[PDB]
RNA sequence: GCCCGGAUAGCUCAGUCGGUAGAGCAGGGGAUUGAAAAUCCCCGUGUCCUUGGUUCGAUUCCGAGUCCGGGCACCA
RNA sequence: AAUUGAAGAGUUUGAUCAUGGCUCAGAUUGAACGCUGGCGGCAGGCCUAACACAUGCAAGUCGAACGGUAACAGGAAGAAGCUUGCUUCUUUGCUGACGAGUGGCGGACGGGUGAGUAAUGUCUGGGAAACUGCCUGAUGGAGGGGGAUAACUACUGGAAACGGUAGCUAAUACCGCAUAACGUCGCAAGACCAAAGAGGGGGACCUUCGGGCCUCUUGCCAUCGGAUGUGCCCAGAUGGGAUUAGCUAGUAGGUGGGGUAACGGCUCACCUAGGCGACGAUCCCUAGCUGGUCUGAGAGGAUGACCAGCCACACUGGAACUGAGACACGGUCCAGACUCCUACGGGAGGCAGCAGUGGGGAAUAUUGCACAAUGGGCGCAAGCCUGAUGCAGCCAUGCCGCGUGUAUGAAGAAGGCCUUCGGGUUGUAAAGUACUUUCAGCGGGGAGGAAGGGAGUAAAGUUAAUACCUUUGCUCAUUGACGUUACCCGCAGAAGAAGCACCGGCUAACUCCGUGCCAGCAGCCGCGGUAAUACGGAGGGUGCAAGCGUUAAUCGGAAUUACUGGGCGUAAAGCGCACGCAGGCGGUUUGUUAAGUCAGAUGUGAAAUCCCCGGGCUCAACCUGGGAACUGCAUCUGAUACUGGCAA
């Protein structure tokens, strides 16, 4: 369920994203402490957000928009959970332990948000309340701006924000200081995103939930266009392509009537079970884009050391492609006369996947394989 | 249950309190009257009636007792008077 | 419903003509008519009774332009009436209102006749009929829709029903474009060529 | 207490009133007394419209018998002194 | 969503702790016949599911992913 | 006008004629699977888990019953701004109306399911020992008093649920007094028992200034009724198994007391020892019954979804209360299981009501709109509640209707295919050309479903009255969920609309090629072993059509359960023989009875459905008037040939 949600404060999706150990979680459940005080519709608690192993949403607002926060794992293990977690970003805030400096996995954290594209980023500097010596501060500070110079952001730019998630979250007022202003650097350094509403419309299948007794409830952020309760919208996936209707959307258990690009709702559909729909396929419009079995695109390749692979593999290799919120895998035809794909190359390769889903033209994707990204590029052909 | 009628509930059951407490008594003079059979005083069962016939009669039209038990009781014990007397 | 095909390989296969192909010509003379129902057609047929019954079925029912599991519903309203079983099929076939339209010779050939009556083109009574199977009633007048009269269709297709038979239980005007019918068919006013005799037998199993 | 009601009957979008004799704690369309005549409000301008035998009528009202507002309309409706 | 078990020629499995993959049941190719059996003469048809890495070298080492089955969740 | 109605073939053998099983040709279903898929109309749509359920919703209502008004809208007194009546505005139940409370009524209907039930039920036809709110006919009364309480204040337990204590006050709440009858008890005399007032209007009179009084309406009590409903008892009918043969002891019956609306072992006390049982008891299993639907020539057999009547259940089990009526779906008390809340003491909950969900399963849909019509509850009415009902959305699940175009067109083409390489075939098929436009798409007019109801008004009655009220015409603004409706007009372009099984025989219809007892087909007989009309592909052709086939199921064929209508010398089948009880059948004459039987009358056999004749939606499907039918049963009155009872 109940409780109509209001369309008045502009909803911009934010997340905390860090490393294990740091205080992602911490510092989630002592933002909506910091926004109780200001408006009695927050302060969730640490028992409720949980390590987060699972990207939990949860959200809070400043009198001026609203905002979806994600709490995403910090663990190199759970990097395509961190993947889709990082499908939903407008801006991001980075958890780096003033103790241990930033870690290489925390680095590594950065470098996946980028091939995805993540725009902006809110460094909130942590365990602050380890140390009060501010040249030491500065150190780890400025290694975290060295990371992101060096990972094509503006690291001189940065908003580096210290403080301490732990008595923030008791609710220690110079603690909490940091968190307050911590929201002033969030409405200024990210602006009001691009929310595509008059394209034909295109919603990414992240989790799927089926609510006891109300049916399937399927959620995400609308990339871009509108449904309205009632629309037959269908869906493609890597089995066959199938349809349904809309019969309702609650976000954050609060009712919504229109679903619209930038919102990250939960669409109720027209009584489809568990064993049809899983992560990865695509709800939208009515006949947009088909699947395909075999296609070719433009990718980059890059460095080991820097996170990518650093042997060349050959023809048939199978890696996994993901395009927003996909999984698929794929045999690859090399093109010929490039029997070997050193770390570096800028090739197109032949792709014949496994699990049909949808293929078009100028896809932004990336490619992952055995625990680590090697590139990324964009779907030019489809074959 | 959560319906504007549970008034049927607190109120019928301030009917039963009622209703309940009227029929005990109504059947205690009745025992007086058995009481008079085994006593064998048929001149005292004969008053034994006396006090007893207007109170059945007056339950009765309340629709209380169902009017034809009513005139049962009058019926067999006055057989039992003259079955003394 | 309809056939939607080949209008001459059907009245190929039964040897006999149905009309189908009538139009301002009379006679056809060029299909490699009654030797060729179809590829190997020059082999005349073993020609088994349980076969010609159907043959007689299927010959007449396309005649109509009814299909099977319409014309098994004629049937049981044939059985249902009174007098002659064999003739209740009859009367009832010929009770279609594009059959009426088809005598008058406002339609050169039935199929054009069933779009004729599809069209809103016929009022009878005043009352316009587009479904082809309206059950005729006897006494009554059958007319056409003033929009549709004189279309260039109806021109060249008067002319033709000339050398037409135009039975007697019905009678055309051709003066105000008009038709009206008269008493309920007989059956020695129809063609009379046709054995509807093995059809009620062939019901009978 | 039974009453002179109206049993609809008739397809979707296409009625016909039946006017009955039933029972009131019974259903619209189901047990009753008799039946006796109907109500064709859908009946075009010909010959037969609506029809209803006034005696059945009386005879149930002399015992008590109450008549719906709508029946007791058809009642002037057949208009029985015109 | 998570954690495991089978993925070894037609079928079921052995073989591992880096060193150029076996057996059985099969089945099949030929001479004889109208055609087979019996008889006699010959036999391995394998991407070890696939793919990548520490490589003189990986079934066996560490891993992802896909398929199938068996246990736990999660609850807009 | 009213049942005008019945098909067979293959397969045992070398061959035949029988007996005899097996299989197919038909139609249908609450269907499902596969493939394909244009629309409209009328229906149907969880058969399995009577399995578990989130949320919303499904039963409220009356001020013309009462004390009151916490709110909303005014009047009125007043008060503050300041435009001195333009505003602001604190009190006030004096009004319109009105949460919460008392009370009257409804909630026992409407709605859903088929677990249980083999006779407590149901169906059919009778019967008597009853009861019966709301409605209505008849006849009288409707006189006079008293004592508590909820809401509300004060305080307070408990998280909540939900209470506790002391006080406040009214009534159509409860309890008396009086009067009693054709009412109840009793042979009678006698004895005994009821109730409640409000609302509208108003003249004289009267006004402690509340009001009485008069009149109209309505409500109240009792009794004999009636209509209707319900309860109860008997008789016949209502499945399979005898590899279920003895069962029963409050059980069979009687007297007495009690109880029940009423009768009774319904229940107890004593007494008697019997009652049920082969025309099948008890026990076991299975199952809702019927009206009907499908099949069938009929008789029968199968079956009991939907519409309708009846019964039972309401998480499992059990008991009871209120009331006219339940021994109760959206009531209560108790135990149990499964969920939930919790401040851990203790509480909340029941979708087999609409939707909707997990799961089960081969498989059956929307958390829609509206009370416009009909029906139901309260109310004077207006209205209000109404997941009944009326409609809409999804689904080819069914039946019916329609469309995917018509006419013309021979170089009788291209290409495919076959070939005696001549040619044939696809084939008027297409292109080309001249036209039409349903339904789809779009744009405008436009039904009917609507009867009423509210205000005003005249007349006729009521009455002291031109008032109130009631009734009948008339006038005004009108009440439509469906709904961008039905239907009609118009514009554009052949434009958006055909597939599916099969082709050896049974059974309507072929060749070629490819594969060689391999792969596969298949309802049965069987096809394939290197020349397949049966496998696969192509062409052609057949059947049907927005459906076409597969599969499951029932009947038909099956006269292979034979009542209509079969068999036993050898094919399945005469007990080895005999006696004989129950049962069945029984010569002939007369009388008589009138049970079986026959004719006729009467009541009943509900409605819908099926049949005949008509009618309304363009037709049909469908809806529908009337008649008929409902082939049976019960009672009455006659008849006497045949059978039965009695007598010679
Ligand atoms: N001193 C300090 N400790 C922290 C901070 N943030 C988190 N921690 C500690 O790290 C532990 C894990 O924190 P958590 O938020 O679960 O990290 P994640 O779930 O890996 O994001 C907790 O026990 C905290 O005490 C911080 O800002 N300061
Ligand atoms: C349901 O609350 C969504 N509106 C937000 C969300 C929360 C958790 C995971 C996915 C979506």
């Amino acid at each position: 369920s109940k409780e109509k949600f209001e369309r008045t404060k502009p909803h911009v999706n934010v997340g905390t994203i860090g490393h294990v150990d740091h205080g992602k979680t911490t510092l989630t459940a002592a933002i909506t402490t910091v926004l109780a005080k200001t408006y009695g519709g927050a302060a969730r608690a640490f028992d409720q957000i949980d390590i987060t192993i699972n990207t939990s949403h949860v959200e809070y607002d400043t009198p001026t928009r609203h905002y979806a926060h994600v709490d995403c794992p910090g663990h190199a293990d759970y990097v395509k959970n961190m993947i889709t977690g990082a499908a939903q970003m407008d801006g991001a805030i980075l958890v780096v332990a003033a103790t241990d400096g930033p870690m290489p996995q925390t680095r590594e954290h950065i470098l996946l948000g980028r091939q995805v594209g993540v725009p902006y980023i809110i460094v909130f500097l942590n365990k602050c309340d380890m140390v009060d010596d501010e040249e030491l501060l500065e150190l780890v500070e400025m290694e975290v701006r060295e990371l992101l110079s060096q990972y094509d952001f503006p690291g001189d730019d940065t908003p580096i924000v210290r403080g301490s998630a732990l008595k923030a979250l008791e609710g220690d007022a110079e603690w909490e200081a940091k968190i307050l202003e911590l929201a002033g650097f969030l409405d200024s350094y990210i602006p009001e995103p691009e929310r595509a509403i008059d394209k034909p419309f295109l919603l990414p299948i992240e989790d799927v939930f089926s609510i006891s007794g109300r049916g399937t409830v399927v959620t995400g952020r609308v990339e871009r266009g509108i449904i309205k309760v009632g629309e037959e919208v269908e869906i493609v996936g890597i089995k066959e392509t199938q349809k349904s209707t809309c019969t309702g959307v609650e976000m954050f258990r609060k009712l919504l009537d229109e679903g619209r690009a930038g919102e990250n709702v939960g669409v109720l559909l027209r009584g489809i079970k568990r064993e049809e729909i899983e992560r990865g396929q695509v709800l939208a419009k009515p006949g947009t884009i088909k699947p395909h079995t075999k296609f070719e695109s433009e990718v980059y390749i890059l460095s080991k050391d820097e996170g990518g692979r650093h042997t060349p593999f050959f023809k048939g290799y199978r890696p996994q492609f993901y395009f927003r919120t996909t999984d698929v895998t794929g045999t690859i035809e090399l093109p010929e006369g490039v029997e070997m794909v050193m770390p570096g190359d800028n090739i197109k390769m032949v792709v014949t996947l496994i699990h049909p889903i949808a293929m078009d033209d100028g896809l932004r994707f990336a490619i992952r394989e055995g625990g680590r990204t090697v590139g990324a590029g964009v779907v030019a052909k489809v074959l | 249950n959560i319906k504007s009628a549970k008034k049927r509930a607190i109120q019928s059951e301030k009917a039963r309190k009622h209703n309940a407490s009227r029929r005990s008594m109504m059947r205690t003079f009745i025992k007086k009257v058995y009481a008079a059979i085994e006593a064998g005083d048929k001149a005292a069962a004969q008053k034994a009636f006396n006090e007893m016939q207007p109170i059945v009669d007056r339950q009765a039209a309340k629709g209380l007792i169902h009017k034809n038990k009513a005139a049962r009781h009058k019926a067999n014990l006055t057989a039992q008077i003259n079955k003394l007397a | 419903a309809r056939y939607l095909g080949p209008k001459l390989k059907l009245s190929r296969r039964e040897g006999t003509d149905l009309f189908l192909k009538s139009g301002v010509r009379a006679i056809d003379t060029k299909c490699k008519i009654e030797q060729a129902p179809g590829q190997h057609g020059a082999r005349k047929p073993r020609l088994s009774d349980y076969g010609v019954q159907l043959r007689e079925k299927q010959k007449v029912r396309r005649i109509y332009g009814v299909l099977e599991r319409q014309f098994r519903n004629y049937y049981k309203e044939a059985a249902r009436l009174k007098g002659n079983t064999g003739e209740n099929l009859l009367a009832l076939l010929e009770g279609r209102l594009d059959n009426v339209v088809y005598r008058m010779g406002f339609g050169a050939t039935r199929a054009e006749a069933r779009q004729l009556v599809s069209h809103k083109a016929i009022m009878v009574n005043g009352r316009v009929v587009n479904i082809a199977s309206y059950q005729v009633s006897p006494n009554d007048v059958v007319s056409i829709r003033e929009k549709a009269k004189k279309q260039s269709r109806v021109k060249a297709a008067l002319e033709l029903a000339e050398q037409r038979e135009k039975p007697t239980w019905l009678e055309v005007d051709a003066g105000k474009m008009e038709g009206t019918f008269k008493r309920k068919p007989e059956r020695s006013d129809l063609s009379a060529d046709i054995n509807e005799h093995l059809i009620v037998e062939l019901y009978s199993k | 207490m039974v009453t002179i009601r109206l049993a609809r009957h008739g397809a979707k979008k296409r009625p016909f009133y039946q006017v009955v004799v039933a029972d009131s704690r019974n259903a619209r369309n189901g047990r009753f007394i008799e039946r006796v005549g109907f109500f064709n409000p859908i009946a075009s301008e010909k010959e037969e419209g609506t029809r209803l035998d006034l005696d059945r009528i009386a005879h149930w009202v002399g015992q008590g018998a109450t008549i719906s507002d709508r029946v007791a309309a058809l009642i002037k409706e057949v208009n029985k002194a015109a």
